[PDB]
């Protein structure tokens, strides 16, 4: 049985143009482990992201944190994209500031 | 409760970690093959030379284990690809497996018993993982005698760390996605440590009901992160607040107001 990742994007801190921070892309709930994790700025890659360790729940369906520092300007935007067998295409998920 | 997990992953990818709940506290890094401490306290009380014992059987039964797998995929029907997940340790204590994510097989008392729903499958792999009552009795030991003598001096060494206190922080924004003639108040609360939290809506002192918290969500920091949400008329966003209570906030709650910019 396969399962389809949850997939959540948020700050650590609030945004503030101009300050450092860090991105988190927190993807859980998904079976087999075999996944792609990208975070984007501007619809491009993110060069050094960092993961956690591979770890899973107790109903045995995985999670991972993605997170990078980075620093936000008024016109950037940011996303996590994930891939995974369950999903017909790359799942995009972008990250909601004012 | 400490537990090691292992994931095994056939295509022949191997992990080994071990974790006070959340908190992840060793890992096993297979080119030095080596047990690697995350915290100065990981390694509790247990003596620099009886921590190279522990190494020995997880050197031998780490790949023991992983080999032993794939020369029996055949018999046991294993099909490529695949995965086996373990979780073993102590609160009472625990050892079970998982096939393609589901229930398999568990260690009890002193033999491993296969999940009924599992199937035949199942009981053709006990009979295997039960062919050695010593290696079994090893086992049976690990997780009676050997994890929860562990888990006390763990728990002592890192006393410190695990019951510190951080304080949160938390901002408001706009929801992306309110229905018509709605809007959505998001309140994100982030950097608290320990884990248990409070967080809602309010109208003075009258808790907003409506109010929608997510699941609470890690930061590489080891804080914790959390959104809660409420959907309103845009007509009725007047006078609301969202309040925090924390453990590390001693009673002065963080308040913070729907307004300025915001409206
Ligand atoms: C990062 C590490 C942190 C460590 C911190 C430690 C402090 C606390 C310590 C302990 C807490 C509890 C931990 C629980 C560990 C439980 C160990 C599991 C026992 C493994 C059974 C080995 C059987 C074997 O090793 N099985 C070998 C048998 O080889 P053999 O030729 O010995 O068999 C011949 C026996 N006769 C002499 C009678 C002929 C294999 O061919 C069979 C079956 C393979 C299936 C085994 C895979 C499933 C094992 C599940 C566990 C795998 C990883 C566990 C470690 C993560």
């Amino acid at each position: 049985i396969q399962r389809t990742p949850k997939i959540q994007v948020y700050s650590r801190h609030p945004a503030e143009n101009g300050k450092s921070n860090f991105l988190n892309c927190y993807v859980s709930g998904f079976h087999p482990s075999d996944i792609e994790v990208d975070l984007l700025k501007n619809g491009e890659r993110i060069e050094k992201v960092e993961h956690s360790d591979l770890s899973f729940s107790k109903d045995w369906s995985f999670y991972l944190l993605y997170y990078t520092e980075f620093t936000p300007t008024e016109k950037d935007e940011y996303a996590c994209r994930v891939n995974h067998v369950t999903l017909s295409q790359p799942k995009i998920v972008k990250w909601d500031r004012d | 409760s400490f537990h090691v997990i292992w994931i095994a992953s056939f295509y022949k990818q191997n992990l080994v970690s071990g974790w006070l709940s959340d908190l992840q506290t060793h890992t096993w890094d297979s080119n030095s093959s080596t047990i690697v401490f995350l915290w100065p306290w990981s390694r509790g009380n247990f003596s620099n030379e009886e921590w190279k014992e522990l190494e020995t059987l997880f050197r031998i039964r780490t790949i023991r284990s992983f080999e032993g797998i794939r020369r029996y995929a055949h018999e046991l029907q294993f099909e490529y690809p695949f995965e086996i997940q373990v979780t073993g340790g102590c609160e009472g204590s625990f050892l079970q497996l998982a096939y393609q994510g589901s229930d398999f097989v568990s260690f009890q008392n002193n033999s491993w018993l296969p999940y009924p729903v599992a199937g035949n499958m199942a009981k053709h792999f006990c009979k295997v993982l039960n062919q050695n009552q010593h290696e079994n009795d090893i086992t049976h030991n690990l997780l009676s005698d050997t994890c929860p003598r562990f888990i006390l001096g763990l728990l002592d060494a890192g006393k410190a760390h695990l019951q510190r206190q951080v304080k949160p922080e938390a901002w408001l924004s706009h929801g992306p996605s309110p229905g018509p003639g709605h809007l959505q108040l998001v309140c994100h609360v982030s950097g608290f440590y320990p884990k248990p939290v409070w967080v809602m809506w309010m109208r003075g002192e009258q808790e907003q009901q409506g109010t929608q918290r997510g699941d609470i969500l890690p930061s590489a920091d080891g804080t914790w992160y959390l959104r809660a949400t409420l959907e309103v008329a845009a007509g009725e966003a007047a006078d609301l607040s969202c309040r925090v209570k924390h453990s590390s906030l001693e009673g002065q709650d963080i308040v913070l107001y729907w307004e300025g910019s915001l409206v």
